[PDB]
Formats: structure tokens, sequence, C-alpha cells
RNA sequence: GAUGGGGAAGCUCCGUUUCAAAGGCCUGAUUUUAUGCAGGCCACCAUCGAAAGGGAAUCCGGUUAAGAUUCCGGAACCUGG
RNA sequence: GCUUGUGACGGCCCGUGAAAAUCCACAGGAAGGAAUAGUUUUCAUGCCAGGUCGUACUGAUAACCGCAGCAGGUCUCCAAG
RNA sequence: UUUACUUAUUCAAUGAAGCGGAGCUGGAAUUCAUUUUCCACGUUCUAGCAUUCAAGGUCCCAUUCGGGGCUGAUCCGGGUU
């Protein structure tokens, strides 16, 4: 004990060599990281028109969880199941000679963009889910107005990757329910009530507001001090 | 200088083959007197502060 | 919580170090290796027989 | 602001011209009266310019251990 | 004609600067946290001669504040500094000859040299021997300081630009005559290939606008326009006056 | 004078550390046991450019038709292991 | 005495008269360590190895260039009475 | 014409190191009812020294010659200035 002696350092401004600190605020990142961050910044700095700014009003967490539970109840057929269905129905039609008889009517979600855009305008679709992050946004900027004109419930949901995991792809960017079996019609009606309360009834008000004028921290503090001086 | 023993390149003193012994004793006296002036500074700063405390 | 915010004492970003595989071909490069291009009979040719 | 460029350039040229005239007057005044003075005056002015051109440690205690 | 000599000087083949014996570029220390908020102390180790330059140079060594290391800077020597002297640099430095201060920290009438034009370019104004800048006023709002330059002109600088207190050593250098073509030779030998100079009136019309004719003359006036086209600009370039600036020939 | 970049219809031009994710030492730990990470580094950016500049270390005697500070005889020194 | 090497000085400059590889030393105190031992190959002795290319002769009133075995031209060291 | 805004465009530097806002602790202040305010926020007789995740102070340890945390060194925003 008494052979050890305390000797506090003077990290000063001209006294000792500075210690190692967390300099993660001043890292010279690679150019791809810099372009990602500045692309997001420049997208939020500018004035955004209402037809693109109707996105980033996504669905809430509990409603998203209940919606994905309902849609996970109707997952499409996978490859091994398809192959063994082909084996079993081939064996059955080898003996009895009947097509579309051993296999019943299948229920699944619909997921391609051309297919779903054609299920609207025929008004067979009962729910449409649209991803909020399609990288060319021109593929989906017309789907709210189309669903509104054709009278289909739609919801803008977070994750083309989440829709892809729902439908056994990597990304899918749309999803649709056309028919429910027998026992999920009540849950589907409650869900489309909660969905139409959030998306389709607010359309004629959302289509008139621009949105996006947000400053950074230093400019916001400067404007606050200037208005407090004012 | 790589082909000889260390006795040919060194003098038995601190900073032996590097400084002068005049430059060495000047460094010693400077170090001792500067540290004593720092002690004097701390003492007189304490005296000013304990005077201004009242 | 947020995700993962590493602490960086350096302002420099270097390229990270990834696993370099070794080469493992599907066919041989030459398929017959050469013999000794300089053996003893190729090295020593003949004696020199003059006065010196 | 269409006058500010021409007025700043005009003021800057007048200030530069005053400085030029001042330094020219000073250098001519140096060169004359020096090139126009004989060896007698030269040697005299050279000779003239060659002529006229609490121990603190006390506040420290002693016999300290 | 052919390409004339002042046109030829811009390709930079035999007209580049002779930089072998030069000690390094002379500039101030890089602005950082210590100079921005407090001060830092270095020591001048040697005062040396620089080839092709009238003013001497000073080697001031400082410490690295983030690494155990020493850093040596090349200053231009102000008149009065000596080896073994401490140099203080930063916002809270004292008003002594040799110290580096911002222009917002000096009072009126102060004599500074090696002054930054923008804050952080490490020295632009009054760098030749015997020259200085005079502070002639401030502006606490708008953060500006008014200065007088060695040519007589007035300028307005940001108050965050730095400068060294004093006048630059080596004054009175041009008060001595050279007397000799060999002295002029050895002077320009360590600067650049620009001496001796042939007069343009002594050439042929292929070589210069002033060449040709019996009885060596310039045929027209020697004042050129500002919008001439770079083979024509030989003479007095955009002159607002001619004459003597003295008006008397004798003082 | 390449590369990274940027010009030019193009042959090619600029530039030499640049507005680039630009590369090594080893301690590891040592025991699929051999060497993946090592846990600390890493500021410099290729390369070419002097048989008069810089530069590790050799002398004497003999010897041939013609070679020698190189061969032979004797006596040294330097680098690496 | 002559030629040459070297030392300590002195004069001159608005002229103050290269760089890098490379080698050594110092500060520092990491780490290992003496008792049956660790450090030393910076003390002495002993052992092994040192690759590639050039190397003859002229260097000029005949070996180089001027159409030539051309009174021309073409860098340097030694230096007896 | 004048004047604002910053994200386009433009300029400059760096080792992309300490930016912006809010604090603590003093001081002046000086309360017109209080912190509406503002300055300060470890180094200046001397050609010394300043480097090993930092000593100390608390906690867990797997306590082995030890190994990890906080604090020492105020929070927040990831806009390098
Ligand atoms: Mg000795
Ligand atoms: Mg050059
Ligand atoms: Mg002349
Ligand atoms: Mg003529
Ligand atoms: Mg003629
Ligand atoms: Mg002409
Ligand atoms: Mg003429
Ligand atoms: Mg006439
Ligand atoms: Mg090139
Ligand atoms: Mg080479
Ligand atoms: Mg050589
Ligand atoms: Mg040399
Ligand atoms: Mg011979
Ligand atoms: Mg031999
Ligand atoms: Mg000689
Ligand atoms: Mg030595
Ligand atoms: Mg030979
Ligand atoms: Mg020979
Ligand atoms: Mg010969
Ligand atoms: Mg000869
Ligand atoms: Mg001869
Ligand atoms: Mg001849
Ligand atoms: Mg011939
Ligand atoms: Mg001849």
């Amino acid at each position: 004990n008494p052979l050890t002696h305390s000797t506090p350092k003077n990290f000063g401004i001209g006294q000792a060599v500075q210690p190692k600190r967390n300099l993660s605020r001043y890292v010279k990142w690679p150019e791809y990281v810099r372009v990602q961050r500045q692309k997001k910044i420049l997208s939020i700095r500018l004035k955004v028109p209402p037809t693109i700014a109707q996105f980033q009003y996504t669905l809430d967490r509990n409603t998203a969880a209940e919606t994905f539970k309902l849609f996970n109840k109707y997952r499409p057929e996978t490859a091994a199941e398809k192959k063994e269905r082909l084996t079993k129905e081939a064996a059955a039609v080898a003996e009895g000679k009947s097509k579309q008889d051993a296999s019943p009517k299948p229920y699944a979600v619909k997921y391609g963009l051309n297919h779903v855009v054609a299920l609207i305008e025929n008004k067979k679709a009962k729910l449409v889910l649209i991803a909020n992050d399609v990288d060319p946004i021109e593929l989906v900027v017309f789907l709210p107005a189309l669903c509104k004109k054709m009278g289909v419930p739609y919801a803008i949901v977070k994750g083309k990757a989440r829709l892809g995991t729902l439908v056994n792809q990597k990304t899918s960017a749309v999803a649709a329910l056309t028919e429910v079996r027998a026992e999920d019609e009540a849950a589907l009606a409650k869900l489309v009530s909660t969905i139409d309360a959030n998306f389709a009834d607010k359309y004629d008000e959302v289509k008139k507001h621009w949105g996006g004028g947000i400053l950074g921290n230093k400019a916001q503090a400067k404007m606050d001090k200037r208005a407090k001086n004012s | 200088y790589a082909t000889v023993s260390k006795t040919h390149k060194t003098v038995s003193r601190a900073y032996g083959g590097s400084r002068c012994a005049n430059c060495v004793k000047e460094r010693i006296i400077r170090a001792f007197l500067i540290e004593e002036q720092k002690i004097v500074k701390k003492v007189v700063k304490e005296q000013t502060e304990a005077a201004k405390k009242s | 919580g947020k995700k993962a915010l590493k602490v960086r004492t350096s302002a420099t970003f270097r390229l990270p170090k990834t696993l370099k595989l070794a080469r493992a071909p599907k066919y041989a490069s030459k398929a017959v290796p050469h013999y000794n291009r300089l053996d003893s009979y190729k090295v020593i040719e003949q004696p020199i027989t003059s006065e010196t | 602001s269409m006058d500010r460029d021409r007025l700043v350039k005009a003021l800057n040229f007048t200030n530069r011209l005053d400085g030029k005239i001042a330094k020219s007057i000073s250098r001519a005044k140096y060169i004359q009266n020096t090139r126009k003075a004989g060896w007698d005056s030269t040697n005299e002015t050279i000779k003239k310019e060659l002529a006229f051109l609490t121990n603190r440690f006390g506040v420290l205690p002693d016999d300290v251990e | 004609g052919r390409v004339i000599r002042n046109q030829r000087k811009g390709a930079g083949s035999i007209f580049t600067s002779h930089t072998r014996l030069r000690q390094g570029a002379a500039k101030l220390r890089t602005l950082d946290y210590a100079e921005r908020h407090g001060y830092i102390r270095g020591i001048v180790k040697q005062i040396v001669h620089d080839s092709g330059r009238g003013a001497p140079l000073a080697k001031v060594v400082f410490r690295d504040p983030y690494k155990y290391r020493l850093r040596e800077e090349i200053f231009i020597a102000n008149e009065g500094v000596h080896t073994g002297q401490f140099i203080y640099a930063g916002k809270k430095a004292s008003l002594n000859v040799g110290n580096v201060l911002p222009l917002g920290s000096v009072p009126e009438g102060t004599i500074v040299s090696n002054v930054e034009e923008k804050p952080g370019d490490r020295g632009a104004l009054a760098r030749a021997s015997g020259n200085y800048v005079i502070i002639i006023g401030h502006n606490p709002d708008e953060n500006k300081t008014r200065v007088r330059l060695p040519s007589g002109a007035k300028k307005v600088i940001s108050s965050d630009a730095r400068g060294v207190i004093g006048v630059i050593a080596g004054g009175g250098r041009v008060d001595k005559p050279l007397l000799k073509a060999g002295r002029a030779f050895h002077k320009y030998r360590l600067k650049r290939n620009s001496w001796p100079k042939t007069r343009g009136v002594a050439m042929n019309p292929v070589d210069h606008p002033h060449g040709g004719g019996n009885h060596q003359h310039i045929g027209k006036a020697s004042t050129i326009s500002r919008g001439a086209v770079s083979g024509q600009k030989a003479g007095l370039i955009a002159a607002r006056r001619t004459g003597l600036l003295r008006g008397s020939q004798k003082t």
C-alpha cells in the first residue's frame, strides 16, 4: 500500500500529451458511406411533393404485427411441398383420371407487381400492402391513387424485405389478399376498418400538403437563437 | 563504428557519448532550479488564495 | 440498444482484412513437368586442351 | 453595389499613389545630400555615426523531510 | 513575327525558379485547438540565411500535443529575436516581439508582419525585409480589423487572421549600390533566369514590337491598352499617368 | 514516369500524393498445432536517374609469347550464419 | 628547395557555398532473469559460406571522328639535373 | 435594386482532433424580483523533462506472476472545419 503514490495528470491545453478519446465523429469515411448519408440528408432538406411525401406515413407497430399474422396464415406453397403434391396427384390421376379433384382450391397471397396491378381494375383484391422503400419510386407512386379510384383497401407498410420473407423471396414490394378461407373474414373486416381509418379516408387531405423542410442541428439552433433575439 | 567494442564509443556518465559534461551539468542545475521555482509558485498561489478566501 | 456504435480512437478508416483463399484448380497447368534443364552433362561440355 | 467596385479601386489607387510619392521623395532626399557631399563631410558623418551609434526562493521552507 | 520573350516565359522551361539551397517554405504554424483557445510555447534553435531571399529565417521547434514528438517550423525572423528565446503562439499570448497573435487581440497602432489574408493560410502579407503592417482600427461587431499594407493601401481582414509582432529583419538592404555586373550576376543566379536584359528597340521587327528602323525609337506611344492580346503588351501596361512623381528633379 | 482520378472522336494528355476502403512488422495465444484473428501499430505512397557525387573489407614478392591489386606463394581483413 | 597531404587561423559576399541510402550513440524502463545459474558471440579463441556481368590492346602526325594510314579536332593523373 | 435561407454550384485546409447546444464552478453583476445578462472555464524570470490502455479512487473478479468495468477526463447531436 504505502509504496504507491497518487500523481494526477494535467491534460491542460499546453501541459501533457492528450489521451486517446472517441474520435468517431471525425472519421474520414469511404465515399460510398458518405454518399449514402448525404443522399438521405439532401432528400430530407428539399421540399417534397405530396405524391412522394404520402410515403413515410407508414402503419403502426401493433397493426403491422396483426396484419402480418393474418398474412402469415396464408403463406404460398414452397418447392418441396409443390413437388410432393405433383407426385401425389400424378399417382392419383394415374388410377382415377381426374384433374383438379385431389387438390382442393388453394389460398395464398398474391405478390407480383403486374399481377397485383391487374387484380386491381378487376376489383378482385381485398387488401393491398405496398412497401415504403422501392428504390425506383416510380414503380409504386401510382398505387395509392389507383386503389383509391378502384375502391380497394391499401396500406403502406415498412419493409419490402418483410414482404419478401412473407412470400418466400428476398424482396417483393407488394402483397395482396383476394380471398380468405372461412374464419378469418371477421378479422379481415376489423383489419380493413383499422386500415381504411388510417390511409384511404385521409387521402384527399394528405394529397395537398408538401412536407420536408427540416434543417440540421446547427441551422436549427441558429434559427432558434435568431427568433429568440427577434 | 560497428566493428569496435562499446568502450570506444561511450563515456561513463549520463548522456555519455552524446553530450559535453558542461552541457550535462547545466541540464542538471536547470532541472533542479526549475522544479524548485515550480514549488515556490504553488506555495505563493496557495498564499494568494488563502488570503482571498477571507 | 441503437445497434452497435464502435469506439474509434483513429480518424482514419483502413481497408479491413478478409479471408484469402488458396488456389485449388480443376485441371493441371502443364500436366507433364519438365526434366532437369541443366544436369551435369549439360553443365560440363568438354575439357580445354591447349598449352596453358 | 455597382459603385462599390469602382470606388474601392479608385480609393486604392489614390492611396497607393500617395505611398509611392512619399517613398520617392524620401529616397531622392537620401540619395542627394549624400552624393553631393565631399570626402571631408563624408568622413565626418561616418565618424559621428560610429561615435553615437527578492530571492523568491525565500517563501520556501528549509530542513524539510 | 515570332514568339517574343515575355510570351516565352510562361511555358516555364529555363525560366523556373532555382530552388536547391533553399531551407524550405516559410509559413506559420497550422491553426488548431491550442492556438484557437490558449497558447503554446516553442523555442528558436537557429537563425539562418536563405538563398534568394533578403530576410533571414528562424527555426522554431514546438511540441506535438497528441503524440510524444517534436515539430519544427520555419518562421521569418523579426528584428530582435535571438537563439534560446521562447516564442508564444495563440489567442492568449502576450504582446511581445516575436509572438504570434490574432489581429483581434492587438491594440491600435501595433506593428505586425507575416499577416494572414484569410484566417488559416499561414502568412501572406509583409514578408520581405524591413516591411510591416500597421493596425489602424477595429470592428467588434462584424469581426473585422482594418490594416495598412506596405504599399500604402488599406485592407480589411477577419479578426481570426494571425500575425507576428515586430518588423522583419534585414532592413536597409537596397541602400547599398551594387557597382558591378558581377554582383548583379551573383544576385540573380540564385533567383531565376531574368538577367541581363536586352532592350526591345535594339532588336529586329520579327522579335519585338519596338524593333526595327534606323535611329532606334518607339514609333508610337508606349502606353498599351488593358485589352491587348498578349503579344502586344510591351511597354507601360495600363498607365493612368506618366511623369516624375516629384515635379522638381532636385530636393 | 505508371497507378487512383480527370480530359480527349482518338492515337493519347495532365499529374506524382493527388478529391482512393492504397500496407506491413511482430507480440500473439503458443500446442486441430502450427502459424487463420492476434492488439499494438500503420503520417511515408511505385519505379527509373551518376563506371568523375555518396559507398563494408587486400597487401607484398614471383610468374606469360600474350593475363593479373583477379593466377601461385605468404600474410590480412569484412559481411552473413 | 620542389610536388603533395594536413592543421590552426585570416579575408570576401544584396553570392554564405547538395540530397538520400547507411551506421553508431543517448534518454526510456518493457521483459527476462544468480546458485548450480541467466547474460554474454559489442572480450578472446575455434567452424562454414561469399552468386551474376566487365577485365586483352590503342587512346592518336596509322587502332576515335573528319569518305583516307588526312599537318584539323578530342577529357584527365605522374614529372630528374 | 436591397436584404434574408442552405441543400445545388464554388474556394481552402487537415493527422478529417476537440464543432454546435446545454450544463457545473467562480467572478463581475444586481436582481426590479433571478440568473433576462456577460466574462473565466489547469501552462510566461531560466536553450532541462514530459511516451508503455495512466497513477490514484471505487466495483466485479475466479484472486497466479493476475483479468475485465466505471471514474480520473460533464451530457446530447454523428454536420470534419
Ligand atoms: Mg571511451
Ligand atoms: Mg521546379
Ligand atoms: Mg537596366
Ligand atoms: Mg540590329
Ligand atoms: Mg539591320
Ligand atoms: Mg511585330
Ligand atoms: Mg522601331
Ligand atoms: Mg519622326
Ligand atoms: Mg505522364
Ligand atoms: Mg537506381
Ligand atoms: Mg557510382
Ligand atoms: Mg558531395
Ligand atoms: Mg598488359
Ligand atoms: Mg592468393
Ligand atoms: Mg594539383
Ligand atoms: Mg558515434
Ligand atoms: Mg585485366
Ligand atoms: Mg590492362
Ligand atoms: Mg594500355
Ligand atoms: Mg594520354
Ligand atoms: Mg600515351
Ligand atoms: Mg592531331
Ligand atoms: Mg576512321
Ligand atoms: Mg591528323
